[PDB]
């Protein structure tokens, strides 16, 4: 029994050991209560405004569309405190944890972005934060690890399995199954067992709400399409949600194509995986032929997650949203182009969304189209990655 | 076939509890795992619980996490596990065999096809670790259609609704969980209320598991009214400690199981 529907069509659900169901049911009840509580909403709105910096700008990018019939706006989540959209929902989940009387936060992280977001929300709201990170990811994300530690979070390397994100995920769940009476599991994307895909969407939906208001103010009509990268699905569903009922607005999610779909080295389970049951959910995932969970790949660590949120799989199945992929090389070109022609350094995650908008423009330059790209983060963190690749290829 | 029912009737006739070891199929290799299982039976195991190596065993502590990796290091696949299961049943016609599965391995090539394969090799029960009773309908229906008992966890905090669901939906035995957290012999209380209400609701006989590592825990569980006890990590620790000595591994396994099985009389 649940208060809300745990499924999006065939996808989603609550596929956790029995011992964790009370924790999920408690969380769903607290969320439903909080969503009805004006004082909770006012507290959340106050943090978003006065601490995180909402509303974020909606920036028209004149130089990169010159000579075409594309009008391109960037929704500037790169300007949010922490430099990525993740801050929105960790503030809401931290307030939920407090509403439940929890004084400890568990979080998983692969690229270290959600780890930093969880750590900053925990520092602000006086929560003891512990972060599980696969030991391979600890090694290659030393800047984000140091940020988490500066913010007082305890970072715990995970050496089991493949020592990366899914293995940190397991360890977070193992911890929570014994500690949920005092700890809240602050899951980092719009995936996992119900109620998380729903909570994370609702705590990210101001991205699309603001975008709709801002584009109506500036253009007097809705976008032709909104475009967002998809690692787990949170920034994309945050942009999409308020447009789902505006059936003329295209919703385009961009998975990482890595070295190319045909190489198998990619992060595009929604279009090129197979439905499985893992991560607490029924969803497309990258897996072996006999059902072992596989390794994904992207130049962008924040997109390097071998499954996807169940609402995205559902919106695809009914045709409401379309999902595409963008390769490392395409994302790198979009990264360089935004820097040089708009003076904005985009996150390599977000560069995947930008690259697909650039393709939409360039393929059909006389097509009238009003596009919004969700610029989910800034790319200061990526400049060494981009430098090293550009140097190895002689640029 | 009704192997749990025959075993429990026979144990009840002898005023005796079941002792049920858990091991990972193919840990540390296929040939040694077959010998391990034959030794556990030869030492007095009443039934078996057998894990199929999975990439992400999120309900398992370090000891069984490591067994999975040892099995993967030997190239063990689910297909090879089912070949092993068929041979085990062929050697041991009456011992109940239960699998401990993660959902994706069951769902992977079709839920119905998985339970059909269990029936064909002679498996008696399946516990899917990450399928709570609330999500269990397609799994328990496929199980029952193929004469497989679906096993459900009854956790410490079970409210009355969960007790009624577990009693109504489970077969073979009820897995009575001794605590929260994950598996491991490093972390160790059968409440008479759950055991009583399970009997009141005509549940399958209760086996206690998680942390069971000493003979007096086996006797404590039977005394509380459970029909027996399951021990996992404690057995797999013996495998881990004696990897370099295959023969000493079998002998220490023989002694521990005999000790635990004696505690249930
Ligand atoms: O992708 C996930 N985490 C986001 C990590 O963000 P980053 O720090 O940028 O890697 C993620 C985490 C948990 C999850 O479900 C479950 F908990 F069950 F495993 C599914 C996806
Ligand atoms: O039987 C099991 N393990 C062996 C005995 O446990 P231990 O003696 O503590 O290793 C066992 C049973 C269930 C399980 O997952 C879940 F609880 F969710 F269903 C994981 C392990
Ligand atoms: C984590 C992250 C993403 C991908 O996560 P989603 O949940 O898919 O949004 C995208 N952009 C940035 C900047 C990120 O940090
Ligand atoms: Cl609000
Ligand atoms: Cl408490
Ligand atoms: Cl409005
Ligand atoms: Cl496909
Ligand atoms: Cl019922
Ligand atoms: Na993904
Ligand atoms: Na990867």
């Amino acid at each position: 029994t649940t208060l809300l529907n745990p499924y999006f069509g065939e996808f989603g659900g609550m596929y956790v050991p029995q011992i964790l169901m009370p924790a999920l049911n408690q969380l769903e009840e607290a969320f439903v209560s909080a969503q009805k509580d004006p004082e909770f909403q006012a507290q959340f709105a106050d943090l978003l405004k006065n601490y995180a910096g909402r509303p974020t700008a909606l920036t028209k990018c004149q130089n990169i569309t010159a000579g075409t019939r594309t009008t391109l706006y960037l929704k500037r989540e790169d300007l949010l405190h922490g430099g990525a959209h993740k801050t929105n929902q960790v503030l809401g989940q931290a307030l939920l944890a407090k509403r439940m009387g929890k004084s400890e936060i568990i979080a998983e992280t692969g690229a270290g972005q959600h780890g930093v977001a969880s750590a900053l929300a925990s520092a602000l709201l006086g929560l003891k934060c512990r972060i599980y990170m696969g030991a391979k990811d600890v090694e290659r994300q030393s800047p984000n690890v140091f940020r988490m530690r500066l913010m007082g979070a305890e970072v715990i390397p995970v050496h089991s399995g493949s020592a990366t994100l899914k293995d940190a995920c397991n360890e977070a769940l193992r911890d929570w199954s014994g500690s949920y009476e005092t700890a809240h599991y602050m899951l980092g994307t719009a995936a996992g067992p119900h109620p998380y895909p729903t909570i994370v969407r609702e705590f990210q939906r101001m991205i699309g709400e603001e975008t709709k208001a801002q584009i109506l103010d500036k253009e007097g009509r809705l976008p032709d399409a909104v475009i967002a990268c998809v690692g787990g699905g949170s920034n994309a569903i945050g942009m999409f949600a308020d447009f789902i009922n505006d059936t003329s607005v295209g919703l385009i999610g961009v998975e990482p194509g890595g070295h190319g779909i045909e190489t198998g080295e990619h992060g595009a389970p929604l279009k090129h995986g197979r439905v499985g049951i893992y991560f607490g959910m029924k969803a497309p995932m990258m897996q072996t032929a006999d059902g072992q969970i596989e390794e994904s790949y992207s130049i962008s660590a924040g997109l390097d997650f071998p499954s996807v949120g169940p609402q995205h799989a559902y919106l695809n199945s009914i045709g409401r949203a379309d999902y595409v992929s963008i390769t490392d090389d395409e994302a790198l070109e979009a990264f360089k182009t935004l820097c040089r022609h708009e003076g904005i350094i985009p996150a390599l995650e977000s560069s995947h969304a930008l690259a697909h908008a650039l393709k939409m423009m360039r393929e059909q330059p006389e097509k009238e189209q009003l596009l919004v790209v969700n610029l989910s983060g800034r790319g200061d963190k990526d400049i060494f990655t981009v430098h090293d690749i550009l140097k190895a290829r002689g640029e | 076939m009704e192997r749990y029912e025959n075993l429990f009737a026979q144990l009840n006739d002898r005023r005796e509890g079941a002792f049920v070891p858990f091991v990972t199929l193919g840990d540390p290799g296929i040939e040694q795992s077959l010998k391990i299982i034959d030794t556990l039976i030869d030492a007095g195991a009443d039934a078996l619980e057998l894990g199929v190596p999975f990439s992400d065993p999120l309900a398992d502590g370090p000891t069984i996490q490591n067994a999975n990796l040892r099995a993967f290091a030997a190239g063990v696949t689910p297909a090879q596990c089912f070949e092993m299961l068929a041979l085990i049943r062929e050697k041991h016609p009456t011992i109940p065999i239960g699998l401990l599965m993660y959902a994706n391995l069951v769902f992977n090539n079709g839920i119905d096809a998985f339970y059909a394969r269990c029936e064909q090799v002679g498996v008696d029960s399946v516990l899917v670790a990450d399928v709570p009773v609330e999500e269990s309908a397609p799994f328990r229906q496929a199980a029952l259609r193929h004469n497989i008992a679906p096993i459900f966890i009854c956790p410490p905090n079970a409210d009355d609704d969960l007790l009624r669901q577990v009693a109504s939906y489970g077969r073979g035995y009820t897995y009575l969980l001794s605590r929260s957290g994950v598996t491991g012999a490093e972390n160790r209380l059968p409440l008479h209320h759950l055991i009583e209400k399970l009997k009141e609701y005509h549940a399958a006989p209760a086996l206690q598991g998680f942390g069971i590592s000493s003979p007096e825990q086996v006797s404590a569980a039977v005394r509380a009214g459970a029909a027996g006890a399951i021990s996992g990590s404690a057995i797999v620790k013996i495998i881990e400690k004696n990897l370099a000595s295959p023969k000493q591994m079998l002998a220490e396994l023989r002694s521990f199981v005999s000790a635990m099985k004696a505690a249930s009389r």
